[PDB]
């Protein structure tokens, strides 16, 4: 009996992961779309103003100016820590490059699951504290969870470690997975940054085509949310094919690939590894 | 990824059989594993579904507190565990496979992998 607000799927699905069927679920951005920004409906203003928490990423995700949830919070009549929690910290953070920026922050922390348990012990501990007597299994489904995104990390790092220091790279559109890159050994080769820039202009496609031409993936993937023209030509007119799909920005519906946060991990762990060892 | 519903056929009322769903094709440790079953005049139901990740979950409040699914990637088979079957319960029971996946799709939806089913009924048992 206690109301809880995660602002995207990938939050929903931890938390999910932690209490079983104990807490009243909302998620506020839905499959598919971008927690980078959403407007929020009625729905969403209701459900984070009777919650009892609320849990979102931030780290320049959602917590910024025009972010959807910093307005949510303001007009909903919402505190810091009381009502609301950062769940992206204590993680050995990004900072954005930021030419244009000057001192931000790069939300893509859970592309490794080095940094997924945080997330996932964050939401824990803000939420065991708040369901004291009702905790019992809280405890336990964080160990199990934890133990299992620990598991696969240990299984990814080997993998990765065994290919080749020369075959190494992530072949994206949007540069996100530079966490993916930190945990696992593998430096990633973007057409765009993350959204501070355009996109697919002559500057970025030939940027990536030359090093195509110089390093040698044996592979270059595509994200799930993104228009695939663009990588489609750095492979087509000058390159190796595309293999798969990655997941970045949301959690799969269910029975799809990548379904969970511990299946879209799986999934990007095991193509990227295998677009690359072969 | 080819797969064998082996188990049990039928039981008295009050029973309990394991029905077992087997590979005969290629690893299903990277997959969900949903059971279902077929009324001889009812719609599909979806009767427990275990994820990837080893979660599981049920998915129609009928069955709920009888039946458990677990796995053993030793064999690639995923176990339905009956208890205290009632009439109710007589179906076709049949696995499917979804990849890289916790959760099962709807019992309403096209299935990707089905195994051919299990004929469960519960009755007499004996003359």
């Amino acid at each position: 009996k206690l109301k809880v607000v995660a602002t995207n799927s990938i939050i929903a699905d931890m938390t999910k992961a932690i209490a079983g069927d104990k807490i009243d679920l909302h998620s506020i951005v839905p499959i598919g779309q971008d927690p980078h920004e959403y407007e929020p409906l009625p729905e969403d203003v209701e459900k984070t103003s009777n919650a009892d928490v609320i849990f979102y990423n931030g780290i320049n995700l959602e917590d910024g100016g025009q972010a959807w949830f910093t307005k949510l919070v303001k007009n909903a009549q919402k505190t810091k820590n009381k009502d609301y929690f950062a769940v992206s910290d204590g993680i050995d953070v990004i900072y954005l490059e930021g030419a244009s920026e000057k001192g931000k922050e790069d939300p893509h922390a859970w592309l490794n699951l080095e940094n997924g348990i945080i997330y996932s012990k964050n939401i824990a501990k803000q939420l065991i504290a708040k369901d004291p007597k009702n905790k019992e299994t809280y405890e336990k489904n964080l160990k199990a969870y934890v133990a299992k995104l620990e598991k696969l990390d240990k299984e990814a790092k080997s993998k990765f470690d065994a290919i080749a220091e020369n075959k190494k790279l992530i072949v994206t559109s949007e540069g996100c997975f530079k966490y993916f890159s930190k945990a696992y050994g593998v430096p990633s080769a973007y057409i765009w940054e993350i959204n501070t820039e355009e996109e697919g202009t002559p500057d970025q496609i030939s940027s990536l085509i030359e090093k195509l031409k110089v390093i040698k993936p044996s592979a270059l993937f595509v994200e799930s949310s993104v228009d695939r023209r663009p990588m489609e030509t750095v492979s087509k007119d000058s390159g190796i094919p595309i293999y798969s799909e990655i997941f970045t920005d949301s959690i799969a519906k269910k029975g799809k690939p990548g379904d969970s946060y511990y299946a879209m991990m799986k999934w990007n762990l095991d193509k990227i590894s295998e677009g690359l060892a072969k | 990824v080819q797969l064998v519903e082996s188990g049990g056929g039928l039981v008295q009322p009050g029973g309990s059989l394991r029905l077992s769903c087997a590979a005969s094709g290629f690893t299903l440790d990277n997959y969900a594993i949903g059971w279902f079953r077929q009324a001889p005049g009812k719609e599909r139901e979806g009767v427990s579904c275990i994820g990837l990740s080893a979660v599981t979950t049920y998915d129609t409040d009928s069955v709920k507190g009888r039946f458990t699914i677990s796995r053993d990637s030793a064999r690639n088979t995923v176990y339905l565990q009956m208890n205290s079957l009632r009439p109710e319960d007589t179906a076709v029971y049949f696995c499917a496979a979804f990849p890289y996946s916790d959760y099962c799709p709807d019992s309403d939806d096209f299935l990707q992998h089905r195994g051919h089913g299990t004929q469960v009924t519960v009755s007499s048992a004996a003359g």
